[PDB]
């Protein structure tokens, strides 16, 4: 050949089967022959137990706090709106500059909320303002691309996922980008921290997904498998595997020390999208949000579809459980996030 | 602790009353969504509306016509794969897709890129306004008789001026013929869906027009009452 | 991972012939609408020809009607363009790209740079 | 075209020499986290209507 | 006997049609949430009321007296006659309120989309309960509307309260309708332009069909009635039993209601989960 790049094209080949015959060799057994023996959880039908109400547009993000308490829903009539679940009453209600907000985070301690979408800037917003109104407190620029999702780490750390195919690591205070993450060919959509902070994956719109270590600005690993966009992601109450949802009416387990798919939840009557996906507190539940309207509660262990959440008249956007479990949330495109259990 | 159950219905008064009438504004304002190829005109056109009519390469213009306002805005800080955002815009009241038409070439992507918009799964009740820019120097090329359609679109050849045409005075029968083409060849695209959710309404427009508020307000206004005959099963 | 191969395409003489196959690995063949998106030398990416999930309704670029053809079949998971009558101005790479989402009729696939579903080209030349 | 080969090329090299646990350990850790956790997830087990907050006064 | 059980299980069917219709549509109507949220849906609950009133206080007493053939009421009926002269004119008031409704909304879909705010919904309501209000009891507790118990109408009353309660929501009604079918034509006109155009009288079918239905149930059921009270007690010409049954049309029309105001899709599926 000669040319250097049909030598990088061979051996990306070459090492692209290296990878997956080391992938199929630690792939002895499946999961549902593991768990055959297992028995399945019958039926789950959760009923509505509020309805929150008072959002002008379709939902877009929505976020539990840690209280499992409150919660931050962003509606793209550029409002964000923060709940108590437990009374429906309002607590607070920060308009927004951008009305094409996309995401909301709501960080552990409870002192500040974010939020981001088309205008590429991840906004920081003080509830905790003393003599005024909550009001923007920082604002972090620096995306040539929508902002998609972030979540919190600390006070100070929050990682941001946009259309520019990269995520980010921001110092609030500072606002500037103290690590970056690149590697993605489409757009990243959606992201989601371990439970430990140290990591977090990303599915981007290239069929794949990507887990990054946040401290070293690295790519650790990338999985494959999804046949189009990954839309929704989330890890295992563990830390060692994530789930994934895509267009192609998927829902799909990695994990991580395996290192290859392990389980796929799709039925033949089903065919749109997935817009979310959400373990139970001990991840024997994995709750998605299909396109047709509906939250398919499936287990997590035998693939089988367990459970539907009949109660939205639109597409379900967004979902979330309570940290303690006692409760799921959904936000859908009829403006309306609904509480479950 | 029944102070605490006071205060937080005291806010929740507050809260609500601020989105009553935060309600009744946004309830008002009819979003526009500027969408088109580059090299188009979009931001030209937004340009126009802020220096003309008012406003707020910026994102945003928010206008008034007869009492009624308006927010169009045209994305520019993107990448080319519009495929993920464009589902963030479902409720506008309208898609004001801009096209080149004298550049023909680009004109397929165009085509592709309005076909492709039309039979959208969350953009199919999203009607559509079709601009088709650029009429002036479309002109100059078809008088100039130098890159002629029938190279690109072979159709062209055999295509015959429609007889509901309403040239404007003073217009050669080949450009009339030419830009009535562009429009039935975006129109068959269009139309060939069907199901009366939605409609297209083409307009031909040049980058120096004024009326262009006029004219997005009549079809803001065709298409809400459209949307209000087809829910009573009248149209 | 979704993978696309192609394969065929040389150097041709104008008015000859070839016929480029488009071998899909990684999904359900059926389900996605296939197009061809040719490349031509210092210009950007342009669409030439998309044919539906079953070959039910097939489209063509103007400049290619009547010379080129698709033809898709599931059986063996591929896709072909036959295409004859070559031109001097048909020299372009020619990446067979897929739509990103089954069961519908749109996509937005000609991207300007990256698209994640499309293979990698056979640069055919053809010149006197 | 070249930078964006030689970071992939490098990733796959990283990526390369990570060590894989069997499939049959990872499915033994998710089921013993899944029954671990059992009791403590009112979705699966359902919650007695005294000790749900959206039900009660 | 034959033709008397006849009678009584046709007028239980329809009182229990009625009953079914209207009660379906106010349930799901506290039911659902997010049919209450538009407002033309707060003039369809109005209308759904009046008629499921019309059924539960009206028809099973006039039923009744015409099986039995006695009233067995008495003094009843005179609170009767005025619930009925109320009832069966919120309905007819709440059409005519539906029709200038749709008609604002198609007439002037900014106007319509920024002025009619609840408040406006709730005042227009309020005028159609009270209107009906005011002219059937006010002249009952004072006795003006009489010139087995009678049931009958003063000549001057009859025509008075007939000429508001019909002749000026048909007046309203006809001419609401004949614009929306004007604008619906030119909008029918243009889109076959632009049709015609891309291919280089289904939808006017469609146009009649609907129009002509919701006009036509409500003029064939209610109009000869009207013309009774009319031409009736100035000849007093025609029989009790023919007025009677023509009586019965109106409230005829008041269960039908329901099928040719409340099945938009959104209706539909909510009876459908309703009901199962
Ligand atoms: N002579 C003439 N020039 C036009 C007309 N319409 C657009 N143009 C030119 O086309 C250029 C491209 O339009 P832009 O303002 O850049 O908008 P756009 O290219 O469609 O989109 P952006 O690249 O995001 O700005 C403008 O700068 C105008 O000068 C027209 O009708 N007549
Ligand atoms: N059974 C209907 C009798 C009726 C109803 C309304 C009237 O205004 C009226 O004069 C008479």
């Amino acid at each position: 050949s000669g040319s250097e790049l049909d030598q990088l094209r061979q051996e990306a080949e070459q090492l692209k089967n290296q990878i997956r015959d080391a992938r199929k060799a630690c792939a002895d057994a499946t999961l549902s022959q593991i768990t055959n023996n297992i028995d399945p959880v019958g039926r789950i039908q959760m009923r509505t137990r509020r309805t929150l109400r008072g959002h002008l547009a379709k939902i877009y993000a929505m976020h539990w706090g840690t209280d499992s308490r409150l919660l931050v829903s962003a509606s793209q009539d550029g409002k964000l709106i923060i709940w108590d679940s437990y009374t429906t009453n309002k607590v607070h209600a920060i308009p927004l500059r951008s009305s094409w907000v996309m995401t909301c985070a709501y960080a552990p301690s409870g002192n500040y909320v974010a939020c981001g979408g088309l205008d590429n800037i991840c906004s920081i917003y003080n509830l905790k303002t003393r003599e005024g109104n909550v009001r923007v407190s920082r604002e972090l620029a620096g995306h040539t691309g929508y902002l998609s999702c972030c979540r919190f780490l600390d006070d100070n750390q929050i990682v941001t996922s946009s259309g520019d195919t990269t995520c980010a690591l921001w110092d609030i205070e500072t606002g500037q980008q103290t690590t970056t993450f690149t590697g993605h060919t489409g757009d990243v959509m959606s992201l989601s921290l371990a439970p430990d902070t140290r990591l977090f994956v990303s599915g981007a719109c290239d069929a794949s997904a990507k887990l990054w270590d946040v401290r070293e600005g690295m790519c650790r690993q990338t999985f494959t498998g999804h046949e189009s966009d990954i839309n929704a992601i989330c890890f295992f109450p563990n830390g060692n595997a994530f789930a994934t949802g895509s267009d192609d009416a998927t829902c799909r387990l990695f994990d991580l020390r395996a290192d290859q798919e392990l389980m796929t939840y799709s039925h033949d009557n089903i065919i749109c999208g997935i817009t979310s996906v959400s373990f139970s507190k001990s991840g024997r539940l994995l709750l998605a949000g299909y396109d047709d309207f509906n939250c398919n509660v499936w287990d997590a262990l035998k693939a089988d579809r367990a459970g539907v959440l009949a109660g939205h008249d639109n597409r379900v956007s967004c979902l979330g459980v309570t940290d303690d479990g006692m409760a799921v949330a959904t936000g859908s495109w009829d403006s309306f996030l609904k509480i479950w259990n | 602790q029944r102070n605490e159950e006071k205060a937080q219905r005291e806010a929740n008064k507050k809260i609500e009353k601020q989105l009553q009438k935060d309600k009744q504004v946004y309830r008002a304002t009819h979003r526009l969504l500027l969408l088109g190829a580059d090299n188009s005109g979009k931001s030209t056109i937004v340009k126009q509306m802020r220096i003309l009519h008012g406003g707020s390469g910026i994102f945003e213009t928010k206008f008034q016509v007869d009492k009624v306002n308006f927010h169009m805005f045209d994305v520019g800080g993107q990448r080319d794969e519009r495929r993920k955002w464009i589902q963030c815009f479902n409720d506008v009241t309208a898609i004001i897709f801009v096209v080149d038409s004298s550049d023909y070439n680009r004109l397929q992507e165009a085509l592709n890129l309005f076909k492709s918009i039309w039979n959208n799964r969350w953009l199919r009740t999203i009607s559509v306004i079709l601009f088709l820019n650029k009429q002036d120097l479309l002109a100059e090329k078809v008088l100039a008789g130098k890159s002629k359609i029938e190279d690109y679109f072979p159709e062209f050849a055999r295509y015959t001026t429609p007889e509901d045409a309403t040239p404007e005075p003073g217009e050669d029968p080949r450009v009339t013929r030419a830009k009535y083409f562009i429009r039935d060849e975006f129109l068959r695209i269009s139309t060939a869906s069907g199901d009366g959710r939605h409609y297209c309404y083409p307009h031909f427009t040049c980058a120096v027009d004024t009326e262009n508020a006029r004219r997005i307000f009549n079809d803001c206004r065709d298409i809400i009452q459209r949307m209000h005959l087809r829910q009573y099963e009248l149209l | 991972q979704v993978q696309l191969q192609e394969s065929g395409g040389g150097l041709v003489q104008p008015g000859g012939s070839l016929r480029l196959s488009c071998a899909a690995s990684g999904f359900t063949f059926s389900n996605y609408k296939m197009n061809w998106v040719r490349q031509a030398p210092g210009k950007g990416l342009e669409w030439v020809s998309d044919i539906s999930q079953s070959g039910a309704s097939i489209s063509y670029t103007g400049s290619v009607k009547g010379r080129f053809t698709i033809s898709r079949d599931n059986a063996k998971n591929t896709l072909y363009l036959q295409m004859n009558s070559l031109k001097p101005e048909d020299t372009a790479v020619y990446y067979c790209a897929r739509c990103p989402a089954p069961f519908t009729r749109d996509c937005f696939d000609v991207t300007s740079t990256t698209y994640a579903y499309r293979g990698q080209g056979t640069q055919v030349t053809v010149s006197s | 075209s070249i930078a964006q080969a030689r970071k992939l090329v490098e990733q796959l090299k990283m990526e390369a020499n990570i060590d894989r646990i069997k499939v049959s350990k990872a499915a033994a850790d998710l089921m013993a986290y899944c029954e671990a956790h059992a009791k403590e997830d009112p979705l699966l087990t359902p919650v007695p209507a005294s000790e749900n907050p959206f039900r009660e006064k | 006997f034959s033709v008397r059980i006849l009678t009584a299980c046709f007028l239980s069917l329809l009182i229990l049609s009625t009953l079914l219709g209207n009660t379906l549509v106010c349930a799901a109507v506290i039911r659902f949430r997010h049919l209450r949220s538009k407002v033309t849906n707060f003039f369809v609950i109005s209308l759904a009321v009046s008629d499921l009133l019309v059924a539960v206080l009206v028809m099973p007493w006039k039923a009744v007296a015409e099986i039995a053939g006695f009233w067995p009421f008495g003094s009843f009926c005179n609170i009767w006659v005025a619930f009925d002269i109320m009832c069966s004119t919120a309905s007819i008031l709440n059409l005519c309120v539906i029709s200038v409704d749709r008609y604002w909304a198609i007439s002037s879909p900014f106007r319509y989309e920024r002025k009619m705010t609840p408040k406006a919904a709730f005042i227009l309501i309020s005028v159609a309960w009270t209107l009906s209000v005011l002219i059937s009891f006010i002249p009952v507790q004072l006795s003006w509307h009489k010139a087995n118990c009678d049931s009958s109408l003063s000549r001057t009353y009859a025509i008075s309260s007939s000429v508001i309660s019909f002749y000026i929501p048909v007046a309203i009604m006809i001419v609401t309708y004949t614009r929306i079918y004007r604008i619906a034509q030119k909008q029918i006109r243009r889109i076959a332009a632009l049709e015609r155009a891309a291919v280089h009288f289904k939808r006017e079918t469609k146009v009649l069909k609907t129009l002509s239905v919701i006009m036509g149930v409500f003029v064939c059921c209610w109009l000869p009635f009207f013309i009774l009270n009319c031409i009736l007690p100035f000849c007093g010409c025609i029989d009790s039993n023919t007025f009677d049954v023509f009586v019965w049309f109106g409230w005829a029309n008041s269960s039908l209601n329901p099928i040719i105001y409340a099945f938009n899709a959104d209706f539909r599926k909510a009876f459908s989960t309703l009901l199962g």
